[PDB]
């Protein structure tokens, strides 16, 4: 469906976010999906392997709690060590490709706090019933 | 008191090395029609992005090795299930043939007789066929005959020059370089994003390259070090030439049974006069392109340096010799003539038993072909070394750079649509 | 089990001597080894993680790296306040193990 | 920040004995906590731990006759000790976990980053 | 991420309910997942056995209406055939392994009755609107 | 020069092996343990 994709990389992160099932919506399918075992299986291969790379991701967002939708609020807060600049900086002078190789170094150690999404579902079943 | 929010979607890329998938053109045993990639067409899906500047490294492309890797697979596959002619490792008597030869076939063909099998295990036959001296030595024997297998390719099996398209698996996304006077390398300010690339001719030659892309406006020239001597110079230019190839002495072909469900491809006596394979080229345009190659030249080399052209010194006939490929029959041609120059008629041989890389015969026999060939051909482009006034010499280089030529514009990315950033928003 | 030892038994050194000693195992336990350091009548302290990774209120003259079976400490420019005995733990397979420990003695 | 200790004591062969420790200016609530000995001449012999979710682990040399325990409440650490022999005279300690490289659970990294001072017992005749 | 993983097993089913990302994360990918078809073509059906057995899990909650998070609430009563015990003897006595056993026998009554969220959805819709 | 312990282990063996060249032979020998080889 390349009636847009990527060319959302040109703007800002504000602008991007405001499109992003245009890049969801081409992830599942290369042009072997839509379409002697020799050379053959190499095609097999690949569309295994783009399954595997679409679960992956799909199960670290059950892990979290944000599986579904395209934005997920976690109720972690921030480092201040993180970044250092306005949040109205980042998301209207920057763009997504600045800002991934700018927290880059703190990757680990923000989904090792979305695990505290566990904690919540115990404190919720407790107050539930 | 920001809050972590989690984006999924995100239009964020980086470097990566995976396969590419080939795709048919749709419109019956031409190679890439037994492996074929299921047709596409109607796949014009290229998107301008704005910004997002790019470099690119034509020298550092992991395409060229696929394109190397699975077209050598390939080969072997169509021609892996022939005949095996384990039978005509034999002894020759040859004499030579005595029929209206001019003086620049003297002693190219002879005539030899041998002793072959039968499809009946128990008696012998005698056989004659014509052969060129290029693929038999005097001890006669075949001169493969000592060293490895020698095999006869399928007659119905024709490595056509097929254009094949390259497309991104999911997950994946090509970006193609719309840079004006790109040199290979460096920063690309115009960048589309594409499903998949254009269609590429799987051609196989030496010293000049055939019937690929021109240059937009510009001759350009390029390589991985412009002051390394080492180094093979690719030359594009922006104007095609024609040559004109021809293959004289209309013959015909022996259908030898040679085992039960086996045959052997003889060659018949040659009708009419005897003459040698040939190529012709204008010396108009010959001589253009050379002194825009120069004009180029100087820009790195000096303008008031004084450029030379010469022969392709060199030690064998994949080396020195322009390698073509028409009617299946190979051609070992002189471009000495065209070297030739300081700032046309070119004689032909031709051969039966291949290599094409080197490895450890494969010699896949091309058959006669009966009749006479023509085969015209646009020079697109050329491959250069230097010596060191400066001297160019036609190069060398294996078949991946035949294909880097084409390939420079196009570079593969992995797709992470997964990040975070801050938000005022908690759950 | 794991079995640590270690070498020397003790160090005779002297001040700004750049020293070291080793640890060893009987099996590889990867890069999962840790140093503390004790005194006489003082409480233990640990000086390095995971092999070679540092720690907040250990000095920078500290160091050390290893592997497998094979790991050493050092320290870059031996001081005064650095007589101790230092050990070795591993953390790769339970029970938690340690060596007897090395005493460096200060000249 | 420290590991609070109770006085040392001397007691007979076959004798019962309760150590604590408390947690001065952090809550033990978020740190597995573990206990050694140090017998005379000897290293840091791993007694027991107890993780954060109240599960524990003990080492076969002890397990059977001592019982850790925890009481976030009053930020307290228990080690019970039954049937105790001369063989055991040692300085016990209790530490703080250090901290992990990436999430276990209730799983111990078993490296220390906070020491106590140290409560000898001796048993004997 | 062997940080943690079946240990939680040694101790009871309260306790371990609190760690269940734990085995969660570390469910889709096998060694061959983090990296001549002879020998080698056993990994590509190892990768792809592994996503079957995934997927199938996931539809099954999918199904139930249990889709999303670690602990989902039924709706459904618990038979006082299936098990005599206290619920508190339960959660504090006994280990996951033992409970599994216990209750082996009612695995598919259970899930059949699992099937009454299709009601409950067809109800919702009618009084959505 | 061959020991007690080891009379009778080697053999000298010549044939008539085939070629590169399907036309003609070749005498060719080698060495052979006995335990590789039978009297006929
Ligand atoms: C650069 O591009 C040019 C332009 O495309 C390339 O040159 C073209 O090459 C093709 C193929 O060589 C050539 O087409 C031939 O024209 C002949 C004219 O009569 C045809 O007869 C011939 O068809 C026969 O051979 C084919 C080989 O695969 C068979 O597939 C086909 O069915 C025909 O063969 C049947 O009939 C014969 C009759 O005796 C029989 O014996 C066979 O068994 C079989 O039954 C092709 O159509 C173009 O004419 C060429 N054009 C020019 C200008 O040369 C050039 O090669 C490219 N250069 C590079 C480097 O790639
Ligand atoms: C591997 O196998 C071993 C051996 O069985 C298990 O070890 C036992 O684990 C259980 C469960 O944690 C332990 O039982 C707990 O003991 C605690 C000790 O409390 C003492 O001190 C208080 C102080 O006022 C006294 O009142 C009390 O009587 C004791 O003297 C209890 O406090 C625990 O109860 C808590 O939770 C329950 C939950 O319903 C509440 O109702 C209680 O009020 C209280 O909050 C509990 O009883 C048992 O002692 C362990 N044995 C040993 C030797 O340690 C391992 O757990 C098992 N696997 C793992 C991984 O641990
Ligand atoms: C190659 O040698 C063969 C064998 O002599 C030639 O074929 C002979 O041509 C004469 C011409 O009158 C015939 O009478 C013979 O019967 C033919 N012999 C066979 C076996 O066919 C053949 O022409 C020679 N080819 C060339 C190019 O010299
Ligand atoms: C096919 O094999 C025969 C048998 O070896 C070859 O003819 C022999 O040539 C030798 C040469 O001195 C003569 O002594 C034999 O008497 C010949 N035999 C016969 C039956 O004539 C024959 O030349 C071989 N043919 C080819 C084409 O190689
Ligand atoms: C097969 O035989 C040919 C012919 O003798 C060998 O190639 C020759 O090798 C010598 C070596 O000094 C060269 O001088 C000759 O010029 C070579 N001949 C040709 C025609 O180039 C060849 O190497 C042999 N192959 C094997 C596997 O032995
Ligand atoms: C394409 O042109 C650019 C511009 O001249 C070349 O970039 C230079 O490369 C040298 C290589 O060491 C650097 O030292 C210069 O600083 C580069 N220039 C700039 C402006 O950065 C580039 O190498 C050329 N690429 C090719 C393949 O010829
Ligand atoms: C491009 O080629 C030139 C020429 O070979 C390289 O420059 C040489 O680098 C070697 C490295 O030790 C020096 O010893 C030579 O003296 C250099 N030659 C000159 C004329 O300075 C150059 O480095 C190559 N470019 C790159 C990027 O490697
Ligand atoms: C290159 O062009 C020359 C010139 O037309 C071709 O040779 C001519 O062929 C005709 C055919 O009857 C002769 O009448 C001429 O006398 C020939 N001229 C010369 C100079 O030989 C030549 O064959 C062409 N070569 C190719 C490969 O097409
Ligand atoms: C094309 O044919 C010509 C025929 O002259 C070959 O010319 C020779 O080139 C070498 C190169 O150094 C000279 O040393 C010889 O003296 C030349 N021969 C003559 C008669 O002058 C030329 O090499 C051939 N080229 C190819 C690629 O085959
Ligand atoms: C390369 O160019 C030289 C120069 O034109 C050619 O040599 C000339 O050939 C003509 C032919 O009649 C002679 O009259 C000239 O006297 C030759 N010049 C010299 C300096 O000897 C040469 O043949 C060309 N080479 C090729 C391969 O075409
Ligand atoms: C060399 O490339 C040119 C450019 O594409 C080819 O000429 C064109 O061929 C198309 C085919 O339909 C025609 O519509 C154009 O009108 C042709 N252009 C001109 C200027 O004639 C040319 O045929 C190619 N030559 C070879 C030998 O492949
Ligand atoms: C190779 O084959 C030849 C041919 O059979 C063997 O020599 C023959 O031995 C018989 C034995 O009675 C003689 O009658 C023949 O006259 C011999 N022929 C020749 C040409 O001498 C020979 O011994 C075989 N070689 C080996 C090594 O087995
Ligand atoms: C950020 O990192 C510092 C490091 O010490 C930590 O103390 C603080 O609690 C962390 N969290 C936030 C939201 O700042
Ligand atoms: C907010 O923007 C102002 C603009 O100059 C800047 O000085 C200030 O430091 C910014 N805050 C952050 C967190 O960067
Ligand atoms: C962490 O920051 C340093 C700073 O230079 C950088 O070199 C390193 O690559 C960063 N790591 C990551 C994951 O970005
Ligand atoms: C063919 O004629 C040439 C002329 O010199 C000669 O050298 C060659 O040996 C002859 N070949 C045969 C097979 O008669
Ligand atoms: C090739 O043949 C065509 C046929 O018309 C001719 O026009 C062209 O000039 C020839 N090319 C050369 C280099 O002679
Ligand atoms: C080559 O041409 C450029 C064009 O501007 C000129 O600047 C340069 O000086 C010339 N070099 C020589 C050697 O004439
Ligand atoms: C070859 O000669 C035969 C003789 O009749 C003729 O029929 C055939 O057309 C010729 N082929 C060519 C390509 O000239
Ligand atoms: C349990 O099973 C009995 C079997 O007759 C059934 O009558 C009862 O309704 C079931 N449900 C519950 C929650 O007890
Ligand atoms: C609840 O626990 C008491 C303790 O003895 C037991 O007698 C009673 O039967 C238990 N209830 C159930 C359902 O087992
Ligand atoms: C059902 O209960 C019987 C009781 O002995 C047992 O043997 C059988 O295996 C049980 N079935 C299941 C699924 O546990």
């Amino acid at each position: 469906v390349f009636l847009g994709f990527l060319g959302a990389a040109g703007s800002t992160m504000g602008a991007a976010s405001m499109t992003l099932t245009v890049q969801a919506r081409n992830l599942l399918s290369g042009i072997v999906q839509q379409q002697l075992t020799v050379w053959g299986i190499k095609q097999l291969q690949a569309r295994v392997l783009a399954v595997e790379r679409y679960l992956r991701d799909q199960q670290l967002l059950g892990i979290w709690g944000c599986s579904g939708k395209l934005i997920c609020c976690t109720n972690v807060p921030w480092n201040s060590s993180w970044s250092n600049r306005n949040l109205s900086e980042i998301w209207d002078n920057m763009t997504w490709l600045q800002w991934d190789k700018e927290i880059s170094n703190y990757t680990q150690i923000i989904y090792g706090l979305l695990e505290e999404s566990q904690n919540q579902q115990e404190k919720n079943e407790q107050d539930l019933l | 008191n920001l809050w972590v929010t989690v984006y999924y979607g995100v239009p964020v890329w980086k470097d990566a090395e995976t396969t590419l998938f080939c795709a048919s053109d749709a419109k019956k045993h031409n190679v890439w029609a037994t492996h074929a990639c299921v047709p596409t067409d109607p796949n014009p899906q290229e998107i301008h992005l704005e910004n997002v500047t790019e470099e690119f490294n034509m020298w550092k492309n992991n395409m060229v090795e696929q394109m190397h890797t699975d077209i050598i697979s390939l080969w072997d596959q169509s021609l892996k299930p022939c005949v095996k002619l384990t039978p005509l490792c034999v002894t020759l008597q040859c004499t030579n043939v005595t029929n209206n030869i001019t003086d620049d076939m003297r002693g190219e063909l002879k005539n030899c007789s041998f002793n072959m099998t039968t499809e009946l295990r128990d008696k012998k036959q005698k056989v004659y066929s014509l052969f060129y001296r290029l693929d038999v030595v005097q001890i006669y024997r075949l001169i493969n005959c000592n060293t490895s297998a020698i095999t006869q390719a399928c007659p119905k099996v024709s490595f056509e020059p097929i254009p094949i398209h390259y497309c991104a698996p999911a997950g994946f996304a090509i970006l193609k370089c719309k840079d004006k006077k790109f040199n290979g390398t460096g920063p690309c300010p115009s960048v589309s994003t594409v499903q998949c690339t254009h269609g590429i001719k799987p051609v196989v030659s030496t010293q000049l390259l055939l019937n690929g892309s021109l240059a937009e406006e510009e001759v350009m020239i390029r390589s991985e070090n412009i002051t390394n001597n080492a180094k093979n110079i690719l030359v594009q230019f922006n104007t095609p030439v024609q040559i004109n190839c021809t293959r004289p002495n209309n013959n015909t072909r022996k259908s030898i049974r040679i085992g039960p469900g086996q045959w052997f491809y003889a060659t018949g006596d040659i009708i009419g006069d005897i003459r040698q394979a040939h190529c012709n080229v204008s010396k108009a345009t010959w001589n253009e392109t050379l002194g825009k190659v120069v004009k180029q030249l100087r820009k790195h080399f000096g303008n008031n340096t004084i450029i030379r052209f010469a022969n392709s010194s060199g030690g064998d006939l994949e080396v020195t010799t322009h390698s073509f490929n028409c009617g299946g029959e190979f051609f070992y041609c002189n471009t000495s003539g065209l070297f030739n120059s300081t700032w046309i008629t070119l004689p032909c041989r031709i051969k039966q038993i291949i290599n094409m890389w080197q490895r450890i015969g494969q010699a896949m026999y091309a058959p006669p072909i009966q009749g006479v060939i023509r085969c015209v051909s646009n020079i697109t482009g050329l491959i250069l070394t230097r010596d060191g006034t400066e001297t160019f010499r036609p190069g060398g280089g294996d078949m991946r750079d035949n294909w880097r030529s084409e390939l420079y514009k196009y570079k593969v990315v992995k797709i992470e649509p997964l990040g975070v950033a801050p938000t005022r928003c908690k759950r | 089990d794991v079995v640590m030892t270690q070498s020397p038994g003790f160090r005779s050194v002297t001040l700004k001597e750049k020293v070291s000693i080793t640890c060893q195992a009987s099996q590889t336990i990867g890069t999962n080894l840790h140093w503390y350091q004790q005194k006489p009548g003082q409480s233990p302290k640990l000086l390095i993680k995971y092999s070679s990774q540092s720690i907040s209120g250990v000095p920078s003259r500290f160091s050390g790296s290893g592997s497998g079976t094979d790991f050493t400490l050092t320290i870059n420019s031996l001081e005064a306040d650095d007589a101790a005995t230092y050990y070795c733990q591993q953390t790769n397979s339970f029970p938690c193990t340690f060596g007897p420990g090395t005493k460096v003695e200060i000249k | 920040v420290q590991l609070v200790q109770s006085g040392g004591a001397l007691v007979q062969p076959g004798a019962s004995l309760r150590l604590s420790c408390a947690a001065s200016e952090f809550s033990f609530s978020t740190h597995d906590m573990h206990w050694v000995r140090q017998a005379p001449g000897k290293g840091l012999e791993w007694v027991s731990g107890i993780n954060i979710h109240g599960g524990t682990y003990y080492p076969d040399s002890v397990k059977g006759r001592f019982t850790i325990s925890r009481d976030s409440a009053k930020n307290s650490l228990y080690l019970q000790m039954s049937s105790l022999r001369d063989g055991d005279t040692a300085v016990y300690f209790c530490a703080r976990g250090g901290k992990p490289i990436y999430y276990s659970g209730g799983y111990p990294s078993w490296y220390f980053d906070l020491w106590g001072p140290g409560t000898p017992i001796t048993i004997s005749s």
